[PDB]
């Protein structure tokens, strides 16, 4: 069934927040884009530049005990 | 003396900058953009704790650029949208944290609000799916006054900081005069390694008792009416 990917939230995070965690360090602000599901109980972001370019930057996968798929885009 | 959500903010709201801001955002909405805290919304988090009631102070970014989710209050979302990401993780810090609870069934935290707990957001408005869209219109040196004023006529307030956004950053208040807790944002991207750890809303509550005050009751409650 086709349909939406929604995006629950959007938060704003600097440079150095994010290589703390990707391990790569992003040369602006990211915008940590995440989609929720209770099916798979995964976190599904993708982490983008700051307004209003929205610049993909990476897509990062989460499972319930908290490991990180990564990806660059 | 000087006590109420009239401090300033009867001056800091004849200002310019401010005026324009409001102006900007009307104009928007009329103009056929739909932005989203209704305009009846945009202030309830001053409506539901009052200057002198504010016991506790969680700083959020910018509203929820969905419809139907955000209200006017940090984090919290309307009574039968999905638990968002965050206010996710934060149940899970409580239901571990604090031993008396266990998980309500929504986002919605009026509770907390009316208990003194200021759900205060960084930028009030944003535009439908357009994230930090309107964060070049003034909100921050309004909410920045806010958060000055609290720190100039309050004392022993809890900050809760989450995030090198709203901690720090833009957050610089007398570590002494209140008591400012840190740490990394509750999303899934961070809430692990750095958050899940600290008991910022048991800390928040041992401070409170320790001065007397009594302290909040971190369970979401559920009213309405009609």
């Amino acid at each position: 069934t086709g349909k939406q990917l929604v995006i629950q939230e959007s938060i704003l995070m600097l440079p150095e927040e994010v290589e703390e965690v990707i391990g790569n360090k992003p040369e602006s602000d990211i915008l940590v884009h995440t989609a929720y599901d209770e099916s798979t109980d995964e976190n599904v972001m993708l982490l983008t530049s700051d307004a209003p370019e929205y610049k993909p930057w990476a897509l990062v996968i989460q499972d319930s005990n908290g490991e990180n798929k990564i990806k660059m885009l | 003396n000087e006590l109420t959500w009239h401090d300033v903010l009867a001056e800091e709201k004849q200002q310019p900058y401010f005026l324009n801001t409001l102006q900007t955002v009307a104009s928007e909405r009329q103009s056929g953009v739909t932005i989203y805290p209704p305009q009846k919304d945009v202030f309830n988090a001053f409506r539901f704790t009052e200057l002198g009631d504010v016991k506790v102070v969680i700083l959020g970014q910018d509203p929820y650029h969905g419809p139907g989710q955000a209200h006017g209050l940090a984090f919290s979302v309307r009574p039968g949208i999905a638990i968002p990401p965050s206010l996710l993780n934060m149940y899970k810090e409580l239901e571990n944290t604090i031993p008396g609870f266990t998980r309500p069934n929504h986002g919605y935290l009026e509770s907390w609000a009316r208990q003194g707990v200021l759900l205060l957001n960084t930028v009030l408005t944003v535009r439908a799916g357009q994230a930090h869209s309107h964060a070049s219109l003034g909100w921050e040196t309004f909410t920045d006054k806010v958060i000055s004023l609290i720190n100039q006529h309050r004392e022993g307030v809890v900050f809760l900081l989450w995030g090198s956004h709203a901690q720090k950053k833009g957050a610089i208040i007398d570590k002494q005069r209140h008591h400012v807790l840190k740490a990394p944002h509750p999303s899934p991207l961070s809430a692990h390694r750095g958050f899940f750890g600290c008991n910022h809303f048991v800390l928040a509550n041992q401070w409170l008792e320790q001065r007397g005050e009594t302290p909040i009751d971190w369970m979401p409650v559920l009213p309405a009416e009609s």
